RNA sequence: UUAAUUGGAUUCAACGCCGGGAACCUCACCGGGGGCGACGGCAGGAUGAAGGCCAGGCUGAAGGUCUUGCCGGACGCGCCGAG
RNA sequence: AAACCCGCCCUCAGUUCGGAUCGCGGGCUGCAACUCGCCCGCGUGAAGCUGGAAUCCCUAGUACCCGCGCGUCAUCAUCGCGC
RNA sequence: AGCGGGGUGGAGCAGCCUGGUAGCUCGUCGGGCUCAUAACCCGAAGAUCGUCGGUUCAAAUCCGGCCCCCGCUACCA
């Protein structure tokens, strides 16, 4: 999953403990309890809860806006508005997706995974060779 | 911008006896010429003159690294042994008075690698 | 490092030591070219072995080899042992 | 033989200290001096202003300072052995 | 978002106040000592003080806007 923070001040509803901010999905699927990382890989924390409205949600698909309440992330030093966030991926999970679960893969998922591999191709040559 | 060796053009150098020319070279070359040429240098000079006459249209390869360049040798190409191969030399007018071996290096230029074990007191 | 930068010696008791101040030689290294098998025997050999040369090519230079023909007369590495 | 002695110039300065490095020219040995020899004339003028922790030799015609002979050797001694 | 602290060799700290040298410890490279290695002793390299400007005879110091992180509470989709 890859998302981008709104450059809008309105979506920010709480700064720290927890960080509550709206989000639109660019690619992939957001799930609770998934770690998010930046290009440099700082641990912004683990998504604690997601809510499209006052109601409690479970997951968000493509073209859906949702306010995320996350832990360990602070606006400014840890996260900036209008900055693009990436879901941290496990190489074993990537191998399983590319080999075992190749039936349940679509355009947005493959685009997200490919660009995530391109971005993560910085330290381990495994993502460089994809 | 023309070539002159002691105030003499190339043509004036061509029409000179060996004894006359030796008065213009440095002391070492004058002494070497005054003692005459070795037989190998005689054969090499014969081949050079034959080539100048228009015969012997073949590469000129030699072992005589101590031959002195003469004005009549200008314009040819000579292959001088350097220890393992014959390297080509194209004679220019400003080469008059030098040994052939001066134009055929015998050692390869040095590019140092990383110092090995035993290069310092603490590496032993 | 290099085609080669020949090799021995590593505390006192290796390092102006090998009497080692190497232009050739020394020389043992690198590139290239030539030469050598007493003595036994096997093919061969006066109808001439083994060997040597005027000139000219190949060649760094060379009867080393080839071209071109002139020599000399009894041994013979083309082959096996041996030195 | 030199260190040594007498007279004149320089007077504490990278200099009239130091002479490495390089240019041009003249010579000797040798079959051959470019790689790779030694000598001479003019020119040029680098680092160096007394040396950290460590460490060597020496008890009398000895140590320090100064030159010379022989060996090696066609030419070449900042070396060895002697004076 | 608002309040509050601080930027100094490869690393970790002093040095401000009271201007006028950039010092400490560790690490890196080289040398001594020992039969040899560790311990130990010496030397060298490495920052011209986060940026701009002002102040001052002269600023690592006095001062600012400016780059960054740090501290705090506020902030419930
Ligand atoms: C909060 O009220 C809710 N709007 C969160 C989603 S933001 C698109
Ligand atoms: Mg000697
Ligand atoms: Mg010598
Ligand atoms: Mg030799
Ligand atoms: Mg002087
Ligand atoms: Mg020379
Ligand atoms: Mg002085
Ligand atoms: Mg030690």
């Amino acid at each position: 999953g890859v998302i981008r923070l709104y450059p809008d001040e309105r979506y920010v509803f709480r700064r720290s403990n927890p960080a509550i901010v709206g989000i639109e999905v660019i690619e992939g699927r957001i799930k609770p309890g998934v770690t998010l990382i930046k290009q440099n890989g700082q641990k912004v924390g683990v998504i604690r809860s997601i809510k499209s409205r006052d109601e409690f949600l479970q997951e968000a698909k493509k073209g859906q806006a949702v306010a995320i309440a996350i832990e360990g992330a602070i606006v400014g030093r840890h996260i900036h508005p209008g900055e693009t966030l990436y879901v941290d991926l496990s190489r074993d999970d990537a191998i399983t997706l590319l080999k075992h679960l190749r039936d349940t893969l679509e355009d947005t998922d493959i685009k997200a995974l490919k660009m995530i591999a391109k971005v993560k191709a910085k330290e381990d040559p495994f993502w460089r060779a994809i | 911008k023309e070539f002159r060796y002691r105030g003499y053009t190339l043509e004036q150098l061509m029409n000179m006896s060996l004894e006359e020319l030796a008065k213009l070279l440095p002391a070492r070359q004058r002494r070497s010429l005054k003692r005459g040429l070795t037989p190998e240098q005689k054969k090499l000079l014969r081949k050079i003159r034959l080539a100048k006459k228009g015969k012997y249209n073949k590469p000129i390869r030699t072992h005589c690294r101590d031959m002195i360049v003469l004005p009549e040798m200008v314009g040819l190409t000579i292959y001088v042994h350097n220890g393992k191969e014959f390297v080509p030399v194209e004679i220019k007018p400003e080469m008059i008075g030098h040994y052939l071996g001066e134009f055929a290096p015998t050692r390869k230029r040095v590019q140092h690698g990383a110092p090995g074990i035993g290069a310092t007191r603490s590496s032993m």
